[PDB]
């Protein structure tokens, strides 16, 4: 994978 | 063909546990996170949480809004993610979706159809299906209207298709209305050529999943 | 949590118009703001991610801009299939939070309803109840009045109606009105009529049948 910073 | 599909809609009793499954195919599901989002009938969207991928051991993050009531699982042998929400209340009635995290385009690049879960202590009731036959009183410039009346069911939703999915053009499946009994009613109508009323067959396929009631009705 | 506020809450525009929706975050979200389109009964669909990146296959008429706390979503030339509710979503931090959505509706020219009436089915009559359905197909605008008559006496309190969402092809509305009586009551009268009044009608249209 995801490009989202809130995923990890 | 990336596919996501939540398990069927239905009832959950107050203070009991909502359980859903999200069955996937068409991608390496073990390489993407999976989110759950819900939408209370008539309201906006709410992110419930996500379950990570195989590399992260499927660890989770939940919204504090459902803090402590939600768990999200995976059963890799079944191509399935699951959602469990305990001690439900009236606030938890909603359409629940699983939505893939995605890689570059994220989050929520693919979504299931959604499953309506209704919190209630009432019993489910499958519908009655009656025909709305084409006639002279339903005749407009060479076209004919026909349909099916789907009455006395609870809770929502009911699914109506025509000719098992082969007929979709010109169909209007109206929003249900709530009757005095607390049961819902809806009509689904289709406008067709009057010229081929004698050669074509029209069948409404009604599926009220909450009660596992499937009814087929030929409209003559 | 980051709160997302969209504006306006709904709007109506003509095909071809430029439509701009705004989304504000209560605190910075850098560029991590996505836009989704949802049609009644269907799941949201990703159109744009991270402010201005079009998802593969999304028409070039959609776009977005902004940064920090203030964002915009633009449809360059509105098309009939674009009616929906559009949501913004921040994902710089958990919990991921959505705007309340903006319902995009279309204004078009007047279109009169085609009116159809359906007597109760033998099957239902057998059961003890008699539902009579009046259908108003593909009209605009949405405002319309149905009046049930049972031997010329204006009925009250025995019908229910519901209107569809706006059609994605012709931007019209359809309305179903259902009159429900007991079989006993149904077999007391002769002419069951549905009177429709609408802006696209020079004079009210009637559709009736003698039991």
């Amino acid at each position: 994978g995801t490009s989202s910073p809130s995923a990890d | 063909q990336v596919q996501l599909q939540e398990s069927g809609p239905g009832l959950v009793r107050p203070s009991q546990t909502l359980s859903l499954t999200c069955t996937v195919s068409g991608f390496t599901f073990t390489d993407f996170y999976m989110n759950w989002v819900r939408q209370p009938p008539g309201r906006g969207l709410e992110w419930i949480g996500f379950i990570r991928d195989k590399a992260k051991g499927y660890t989770t993050e939940y919204n504090p809004s459902v803090k402590g009531r939600v768990t999200m699982l995976v059963d890799t042998s079944k191509n399935q993610f699951s959602l469990r929400l305990s001690s439900v209340t009236a606030a938890d009635t909603a359409v629940y979706y699983c939505a893939r995290e995605g890689h570059t385009a994220a989050p929520f690049d693919y979504w299931g159809q959604g499953s309506l879960v209704t919190v209630s202590s009432a019993s489910t009731k499958g519908p009655s299906v009656f025909p709305l036959a084409p006639s002279s009183k339903s005749t407009s410039g060479g076209t004919a209207a026909l349909g099916c009346l789907v009455k006395d069911y609870f809770p929502e939703p009911v699914t109506v298709s025509w000719n098992s999915g082969a007929l979709t053009s010109g169909v209007h499946t109206f929003p249900a209305v709530l009757q005095s009994s607390g049961l819902y009613s809806l009509s689904s109508v289709v406008t067709v050529p009057s010229s081929s009323l004698g050669t074509q067959t029209y069948i409404c396929n009604v599926n009220h999943k909450p009660s596992n009631t499937k009814v087929d009705k030929k409209v003559e | 949590d980051i709160q997302m506020t969209q504006s306006p809450s709904s709007l109506s525009a003509s095909v071809g118009d430029r439509v701009t929706i705004t989304c504000k975050a209560s605190q910075n979200i850098d560029k991590y703001l996505n836009w989704y389109q949802q049609k009644p009964g269907k799941a949201p669909k990703l159109l744009i991610y991270n402010t201005n990146n079009l998802q593969t296959g999304v028409p070039s008429r959609f776009s977005g801009s902004g940064s920090g706390t203030d964002f915009t979503f633009t449809i360059s030339s509105l098309q009939p299939e674009d009616i929906a509710t559009y949501y913004c979503l921040q994902h710089i931090s958990r919990p991921r939070t959505f705007g309340q959505g903006t319902k995009v509706e279309i204004k078009r020219t007047v279109a009169a309803p085609s009116v159809f009436i359906f007597p109760p089915s033998d099957e239902q009559l057998k059961s003890g109840t008699a539902s009579v359905v009046c259908l108003l197909n593909n009209f605009y605008p949405r405002e319309a009045k149905v009046q049930w008559k049972v031997d010329n006496a204006l009925q009250s309190g025995n019908s229910q109606e519901s209107v569809t969402e706006q059609d994605s092809k012709d931007s019209t509305y359809s309305l179903s009105s259902t009159l429900t009586l007991s079989k006993a009551d149904y077999e007391k009268h002769k002419v069951y009529a549905c009177e429709v009044t609408h802006q696209g009608l020079s004079s009210p249209v009637t559709k009736s049948f003698n039991r």
